[PDB]
């Protein structure tokens, strides 16, 4: 009905709304990090969080609180609100794409954009996880169905779901039947970022610019390196699901899911928006 | 004291959620107008019209239509806003009259605001139940200054908010 405020300028790589406020929260590769809690059409903040280019933005998941990522290589956490620095620690060898906060004792997790991502204690001082698979480079990092289960998406060409645990990753199960994942007609590509078959998808599609899930479901809507962003879902996994997005002229940077709608809405550079359905698609 | 230039207030402001609250009120005002700010002030007439002239123009607003004449109506208005009207010449609100009426008036943060307003008024089957006179508002930004006319203008009926 009515678009309130619009002035196109930011050069924008990743990007949060907030699912309690009409915040947006908006990372520029500009270096900039910028919460504006976009009700009153105002910023609240705004730091370049470095010099270098700032790729990710996500949720601690609170109700306020921004956990950021730049080329820095950190994580921070700030809550706009409270305007300060919850507990730090910088990143490995690439920027922060998602962040978890858990609580038997206080406790944490984060999700890095490069190597591993390592989950901390604070207070009974033990370790809940180790993750390592991914490599550099996360456009769009993901927390599953099971939210502390994950999906990657890199520039490395791979995808990683990872499995993890209380003193690092396993999982034990034997009663299944088959497996959509990887087990009749149609399915889609291994990538490497890890080392271990849970499942690390193929990231290749020129490299993938976005991984986006499905809570229960394993089926992902993305956004990829390629005009192709191809769609697969490994709740099925069909053929023409060698399915390039295209568009008239080039890409397809993302394509995504409405968490409510049922719908796969497209991004691309003719100059465009383009409109898909996914409820018969 | 205190200068914010968010005109006409309307500025956001903060309760917040922070303790046996989860959210709380955040808002921004509305409520804040003019009418009422600026008091009366004077002039010589002379001096007056070449001023007048003189003056940021740049807004108007215009009078025409309400409920009264504008003996009681001009009288209303001019308490609501408590400002001035500089001078008569007895000719004659009455049997018409044919009067453009000058007003001046100057603020609590001081800005002399200037008007002729040139209006018909009322009289059986003579001229005054509307007006279709035109309110020439000088204020230096325009941006209050028609905005004063406006809010003369809200000022000049009497009616549900």
């Amino acid at each position: 009905m009515l678009t309130k405020f619009e002035t196109k300028s930011a050069r924008v790589k990743g990007l949060s709304f907030h699912p309690k406020r009409p915040w947006i929260l908006t990372s520029l590769h500009n270096g900039v990090i910028q919460l504006w809690d976009y009700r009153m059409c105002t910023l609240i903040d705004k730091f370049d969080e470095h010099d270098g280019p700032v790729r990710g933005i996500d949720f601690h998941k609170q109700q306020p609180l921004f956990v950021s990522g730049g080329d820095d290589y950190k994580i921070k956490v700030w809550n706009y609100k409270l305007r300060r620095c919850l507990f730090t620690l910088l990143g490995h060898l690439d920027y922060i794409r998602t962040t978890f906060f858990h609580h038997e004792y206080p406790w944490i997790l984060s999700a890095s954009d490069d190597q591993t991502i390592r989950v901390w204690n604070w207070q009974s001082r033990t370790c809940v996880c180790v993750l390592t698979g991914h490599n550099h480079y996360v456009m769009c990092a993901q927390f599953h169905p099971s939210e502390d289960l994950v999906v990657s998406a890199s520039l490395d060409q791979t995808v990683r779901v990872w499995d993890i645990s209380g003193l690092r990753k396993k999982n034990l199960s034997p009663g299944a039947v088959e497996s959509d994942v990887r087990g009749i007609t149609g399915v889609d590509l291994f990538g490497t970022t890890d080392a271990v078959v849970k499942h690390v998808l193929e990231g290749h599609d020129r490299g993938v610019n976005w991984a986006a899930f499905h809570p229960t479901m394993p089926l992902i809507v993305s956004g990829a390196d390629d005009r192709q962003v191809k769609i697969w879902r490994m709740n099925e996994s069909k053929a023409w699901e060698v399915d390039t997005c295209r568009g008239h002229y080039n890409n397809v940077s993302c394509a995504v899911f409405h968490p409510r709608q049922e719908l796969i809405l497209s991004n691309s550079e003719d100059k465009s928006i383009r409109v898909w359905d996914m409820s018969k698609r | 004291s205190t200068e914010n230039g968010i005109i006409f207030g309307n500025i956001v402001y903060d309760v917040s959620g922070a303790a046996s609250d989860r959210n709380c009120v955040v808002l921004s005002d509305i409520h804040i107008d003019i009418m009422d700010y600026i008091q009366p002030a004077t002039c010589t007439d002379a001096e007056f019209r070449q001023m007048w002239a003189e003056f940021e123009w740049e807004n108007k607003v215009t009078v025409n239509t309400n409920m009264t004449d504008l003996n009681d109506y001009l009288q209303h208005i001019l308490k609501s806003t408590n400002m001035k009207c500089l001078t008569p010449e007895k000719a004659l609100s009455g049997y018409c009259g044919f009067m453009a009426a000058n007003l001046y008036a100057r603020s609590i943060f001081g800005e002399d605001a200037l008007a002729n307003v040139s209006i018909e008024k009322p009289v059986h089957q003579g001229p005054d139940a509307a007006v279709t006179g035109h309110i020439r508002i000088r204020a230096k930004s325009q941006g209050m200054a028609l905005s004063l006319g406006d809010k003369i203008n809200l000022s000049q009926k009497k009616t549900s908010l």
